[PDB]
Formats: structure tokens, sequence, C-alpha cells
């Protein structure tokens, strides 16, 4: 079951909804007016790290089960998106 | 407390907690008849309970050093409830919110807090960068500084004490540091006490 999540299930979540995009048109009166604009943030493919831990010092490294339960930390690993930011005009359609 | 019967400087009394009493070790005399068990005690305030079930949790806990004298309940849909009256007092509570221009630098908190998580920083780090920008902020031997760079000094501020490493060129990026007048006004609240 935990397997059919990771390796399927969690990339069709991130491609559902996915996209969300934002849209300024202009009042169309005069420059700087009449500049309309959509811009897209995409989601691609989902990059899932193998265990690790990142200590108070910056250092980020790999976590075993033992030290997970002995320091009683989450064996957790990272979750890492392809995103995409595209930009687009149009004068007071194309 | 201290023995009346005796009276001997330093007062060696006990806590004979599961007896229930507080007794002078010198002479037997049980000075306290009514003990309360204080662990248990706070946990009628935090609690397990997110449910709402437990007889016990009673109470809520608050942080006076950051939230100040703030006690305040949400307005929310229970299990029966007509969203008409949610949105009316919700409506209702937003005509009420003309808090202050420092009941309005709260969000000065909600600008850390965001700024904390998006920096991969724990809680402490969070309450001691609010603490730090909290006792700063209003001074005068700050006076004028870049704004934008006196809360992300007290970030470093907040990293230095709870021991959790971060470069100066890292929270830098995380904002935008003007090299200078980040070092200065990290300086500055460093020297308030
Ligand atoms: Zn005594």
């Amino acid at each position: 079951s935990f397997n059919q999540f990771v390796d399927y299930t969690l990339q069709d979540i991130i491609c559902e909804d996915s996209t969300l995009i934002l849209e300024q048109l202009a009042q169309h009166t005069t420059e700087s007016d009449n500049i309309s604009r959509k811009y897209e943030i995409s989601f691609g493919k989902i990059y899932v790290t193998k265990p690790m831990v990142n200590e108070s010092d910056g250092v980020t490294h790999a976590l075993y089960p033992q030290e997970a339960r002995l320091r009683n930390l989450t064996y957790s690993s990272g979750l890492f998106v392809d995103v995409k930011k595209r930009t687009y005009e149009a004068i007071d359609e194309l | 407390l201290t023995c009346p019967e005796c009276k001997v400087y330093p007062p060696k009394i006990v806590e004979r907690f599961s007896e229930g009493d507080v007794v002078c070790a010198l002479c037997g005399l049980v000075l306290s008849d009514k003990l309360v068990d204080t662990r248990s005690e706070w946990r009628t305030f935090s609690n397990d309970d997110h449910n709402g079930d437990d007889p016990s949790r009673v109470g809520e806990a608050s942080n006076p050093l950051l939230d100040g004298n703030n006690l305040s309940t949400r307005i929310g849909k229970g299990e029966t409830t007509d969203m008409r009256f949610t949105k009316e007092l919700n409506k209702a509570q937003g005509k009420n919110v003309m808090d202050k221009k420092d009941n309005e630098v709260q969000a000065a908190f909600a600008k850390i807090t965001m700024l904390c998580d998006a920096a991969e920083l724990p809680k402490i780090v969070k309450d001691c960068a609010k603490e730090a920008y909290k006792l700063c902020h209003d001074e005068k031997t700050l006076k004028g500084k870049s704004m934008e760079s006196i809360m992300a000094a007290s970030i470093l501020i907040g990293c230095r004490r709870a021991e959790v490493a971060r470069t100066f060129k890292e929270i830098q990026s995380l904002i935008h540091v003007k090299t200078k007048e980040f070092g200065k006004t990290l300086n500055i609240m460093k020297n308030i006490l």
C-alpha cells in the first residue's frame, strides 16, 4: 500500500490541481496602462530522497532507524518537485 | 515557609508529596496539609485533547513573554452550525479590529514565522527572534535603521542562542541584506543588554 502511494499516488496528487495561474490585466488608459499579463507556476516530476536528518549545525546526513528511535527523530525522507515559472503578455488575446 | 517551633537560619524543610504534606525535617511538624501535583495540574492547560472530550482539559496555555496579555477565542463551525451566523459574527469581529500601531506590529512576528519556516528553522529560534525583535524595534539606539534588516538581524540573534548554526550570508539571501546595514543593526541589538 505505502509503496504504491510513493511510486505512483504521490505524483498524481502533485498533478491533479498542479498548475496555478495569476493574470494582471491593465486599465487600458495609456502607458503605463494597456498591458495584459498571465503568469504560470507548473509542477513536474516528484523526487524522493532516501531518509535524512538536518542537524542543529547545518549538516544533513543519512538517518538510520536505530538513531531515529534513540534521538527521538522522525524517519522521514525529503520530497522534491521540478517547478517551472512561465510568463505571458498581450496588448489592449495573443 | 519556615518552622515556627524551631527557626535555624537555613530552614531544612521537606515536601512529602506521597503523604501530601510540607514538613519540617528537623522537628517533624507538618507546616502544610494541602499539596498539589503540579505536573498533573499543568495537564489541564496543555494536553492530548484537541477533540474537546476531556473533562480535565479546562484551560489553555499562553506565552506572556511574546503574546502579551491577549486572550482570544475563535468563532468556529461546530457540530450544529448554520454558516450564516459564523459569517455574521466573524464579519462583526472585523469591524471590531481597530487594534493599535503595535497591536498591528504583531504582523512583524507573522513575517519572522514565515521567514523561519522558509529558513527550515526550529520553533525555539522563532520564539527567540520574535523575543529580541519585540525588545529592540521601539529603541532609540536603533532609530531609523532599515526595518527589513532589523528583523533579519533578530533571526541571527535567535540562532546564536538556540545553537542552530546559520551564516550571515544565509540570512542575507533569505530576505535581502545590505551587509554593512545588517551588521550595524545586529550590533546595536547585541549592545541592547
Ligand atoms: Zn521544626
